[PDB]
């Protein structure tokens, strides 16, 4: 902490460039929601997800109910030519306005220093770090601006949360529905009741 | 247990996000304010992320399982998204106090 | 005060159609606090005027109907509210050419159809309404609301064999509520059958063993285990484990009583011992 | 809603020992001893501000749920059940009135 | 001697057949 820095640099050329870069952060996701789109694709389609949404849900938690009822279903779906799984046959967006600014300020703040970070760096990466200086003689943690602002950018990610085909898809199902067991799995639920007592004590 | 909500479960990891990378900030300024360089800074998130999970142990009495089903969120939990944040307050109250 | 706006919201969320206090609520709420509610005011709206409509009045309707048109101009849902208001003051074609037409500027619009039914319905058919609401379900499936409609249209027609589908169908898929499990079992106990009432007692105990508080499921248990135990056509074993099944059943109910007591306790033991 | 008076009290507090110290350390530069350590008494404030925001935080933080369904079933009943919001019909006895 | 005893008496995915 050697140096004595004007404070106009902490005014006019810091507090901008905490702020510049939360408020197109906000903006950056308001202008994605204003953005997106949706499809009104087809009556078909959606009616195909829906039953094989069905079939997925059965190959699940088909195991609460009647062992004849979930074979008649899984005949319904695999029966050959009835089974209806053989009858119907048919980044940069986020990096570039991140890229492209951090070039503008490093055009316009450009010759003089911001700040320093506290713990000590490799020498290497200095003359990327201060872009405007003919020292080559300081220390790396006394840096230019743009670091400052990359720094915010992977800063500020965490604190926004904070304020804020189709036949071979059938096949594939009834491929995997095939090898199913039902495993009815309630066959001692009556004595696991009777077994310590009754419990309610909310009345 | 057997059936899940799913719901709760987000509702839970949120509260907990909510808490990390707040005090993972508040830790960083504190450091930035009592200026202490390098090694020791890391030091101090460490010891501050433990003393948090001990205090969400403290709100879950009992460790009660109807809310979790393992502890380990408690001390992992969101942990490197914290970091840059702790780096962040750090350097920005260092240069905010000493340098100025 | 603003109670009364997560009340509202309540009886919106866990539907609770009583539509006498509702009305009262929303001529209150409909009032200056709107401009201070917030962009939030429309669902009240259009909570109240359905609410109105079960009331007799039929003045706020209109009212409510205006200011989300003039809000809402080509809208869809609000054309939903015309029909019903045309259905109530009983223009069926007129609605039935409504929601054609937007069903026809928009296919894959459900509510239309749903509504088309309840016209139906309330003619008096129901047999037509059942085929109807099956083409339905031949495309739209998860539709639980229709699946549960279906199984009651069953009831009242007296098929208590494909409702049980419906059922089955309806909690698979949600199988942590109560519900549907002890109405799958008083389905089958209806049904008669000694291969369903077996059925019968094991549901109306999975339906207990998820609330653990539930009547209904108790009683069912214990009428559907005593009328095992009586049915000369299994061996032994059936009737003397239905007979400890009932008279645990007999022993937990009397808890239950017990703690209500803090008359009734005379009339249930007359029940259990009387068998 | 004390819990939010304390976070802002612990905050204010942060803040004064921050501004004391920066004057401190203009005084260390203006006097070119540069040897020195902190007060004890700023170092105290701010521990102390950062431990009271983190335990009231915490509470301000939400509150958990189970994760068991059936818990926010105990207290339900057919007559939400079976309404069907979407198969309303309205000529019943109510019309008369 | 149970006094009351009542007795009172397509959809996609349904048949009766007692498929194995
Ligand atoms: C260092 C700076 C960074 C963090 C310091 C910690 C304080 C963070 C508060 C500002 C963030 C904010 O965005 O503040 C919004 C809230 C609005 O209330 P909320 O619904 O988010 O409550 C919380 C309940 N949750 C989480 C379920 C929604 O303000 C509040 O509560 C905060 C009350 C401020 C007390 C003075
Ligand atoms: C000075 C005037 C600030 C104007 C910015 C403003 O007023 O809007 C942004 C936030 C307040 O918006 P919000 O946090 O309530 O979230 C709103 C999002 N929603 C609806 C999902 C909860 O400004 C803030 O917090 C200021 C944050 C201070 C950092 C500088
Ligand atoms: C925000 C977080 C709290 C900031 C801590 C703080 O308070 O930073 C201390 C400065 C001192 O304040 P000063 O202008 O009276 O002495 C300096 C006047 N000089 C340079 C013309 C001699 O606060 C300031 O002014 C900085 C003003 C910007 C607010 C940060």
């Amino acid at each position: 902490p050697e140096l004595l820095l004007d404070s106009n640099i902490r005014l006019w050329v810091v507090l901008p460039i905490v702020i510049i870069t939360f408020f197109v952060g906000m903006i950056r996701h308001y202008v994605s929601i204003l953005l997106q789109s949706d499809k009104k694709l087809t009556q078909e389609q959606v009616s195909d997800s829906q039953v094989l949404i069905r079939s997925r849900v059965l190959r699940e938690n088909g195991k609460y109910i009647p062992k004849q009822s979930f074979l008649t279903r899984k005949y319904y779906f695999n029966n050959p030519e009835d089974g209806f799984f053989k009858k119907t046959k048919r980044n940069v967006t986020n990096v570039l306005p991140m890229i492209l600014i951090g070039g503008w300020i490093n055009m316009t703040f450009s010759g003089f220093v911001t700040t320093k970070v506290p713990f000590p760096l490799t020498l290497r990466f200095k003359p990327m770090l201060q872009q405007g200086i003919e020292l080559l003689t300081l220390d790396a943690s006394w840096v230019s601006s743009a670091s400052w602002y990359f720094l915010n950018v992977f800063g500020l990610r965490s604190i926004y949360s904070l304020i804020l085909d189709t036949n071979k898809a059938f096949k594939t199902e009834w491929e995997a529905l095939e090898l199913t067991d039902h495993q009815w799995a309630l066959d001692d639920v009556e004595e696991e009741l009777m077994a310590k007592d009754l419990h309610f004590e909310g009345m | 247990p057997p059936f899940i909500s799913e719901a709760a479960v987000r509702g839970n990891a949120a509260v907990l996000d909510y808490c990390r990378t707040s005090v993972s900030a508040l830790s960083g300024a504190t450091a930035g304010i009592l200026g202490l360089t390098g090694l020791y800074g890391f030091i101090f998130y460490l010891l501050a992320s433990v003393l948090l999970s001990l205090l969400l142990i403290l709100k879950a009495g009992r460790r009660w399982n109807k809310y979790f089903k393992s502890r380990r969120p408690l001390f992992t939990g969101g942990l490197i998204g914290g970091l840059f944040t702790y780096v962040l307050f750090w350097t920005f109250l260092y240069g905010m106090v000493h340098v100025y | 005060w603003e109670e009364m706006r997560d009340k509202m919201r309540k009886w919106r969320e866990e539907n609770s159609r009583n539509s006498e206090q509702i009305v009262e609520v929303g001529e209150e709420l409909i009032n200056e606090y709107a401009s201070k509610l917030g962009d939030d005011i429309w669902i009240i709206y259009e909570q109240v005027m359905i609410a109105a409509l079960d009331y007799g009045r039929d003045d706020l309707a209109l009212f409510c109907l205006q200011e989300l048109r003039r809000q809402f101009p080509g809208s869809h849902r609000v054309k939903r509210l015309t029909g019903m208001r045309f259905e109530a003051m009983e223009r069926y074609d007129d609605a039935i050419q409504l929601y054609d037409r937007i069903l026809q500027e928009d296919p894959t619009n459900t509510a239309a159809r749903k509504r088309k039914i309840a016209i139906r319905k309330a003619q008096g058919k129901n047999v037509e309404a059942i085929r109807e609401l099956n083409e339905y379900l031949e495309q739209f499936v998860g539709d639980q609301e229709a699946w549960h409609e279906l199984a009651e249209l069953y009831i009242n027609e007296h098929d208590y064999a494909k409702a049980a589908f419906c059922l089955e169908e309806l909690m698979m898929t949600n199988p942590h509520n109560h519900l549907y499990c002890q109405q799958y079992a008083e389905v089958k106990y209806t049904q008669g059958g000694l291969e369903n009432l077996e059925l019968s007692r094991k549901y109306f105990a999975q339906a207990l063993k998820l609330n653990n508080r539930n009547m209904r499921a108790l009683f069912g248990l214990y009428m559907s285990a005593s009328h095992i135990a009586s049915n000369p056509k299994a061996s032994a074993k059936t009737k003397k484990d239905n007979m400890k099944y009932a008279s645990w059943a007999a022993s937990q109910i009397n808890r239950a009583y017990q703690f209500a007591g803090r008359y009734s306790l005379k009339a249930v033991e007359d029940m259990l011992e009387t068998l | 809603s004390l819990w939010k008076g304390l976070v802002g009290i612990g905050l204010f507090a942060l803040a004064h020992a921050a501004f004391s110290a920066a004057q401190h350390r203009s005084y260390m530069r203006l006097t070119e001893k540069e040897d020195e350590s902190l007060p004890i008494d700023i170092v105290l404030q701010t521990l102390l501000a950062f431990a009271v925001t983190c335990y009231g935080i915490v509470h301000i933080a939400g509150e958990f749920k189970d994760m068991d369904a059936t818990s926010e079933l105990k207290n339900k009943t057919f007559d939400t059940l079976r309404n069907h919001p979407s198969f309303y019909v309205f000529n019943h006895r109510g019309r008369v009135l | 001697r149970f006094k009351w005893a009542i007795e009172l008496s397509y959809p996609v995915g349904y048949l009766d057949k007692q498929v194995p």
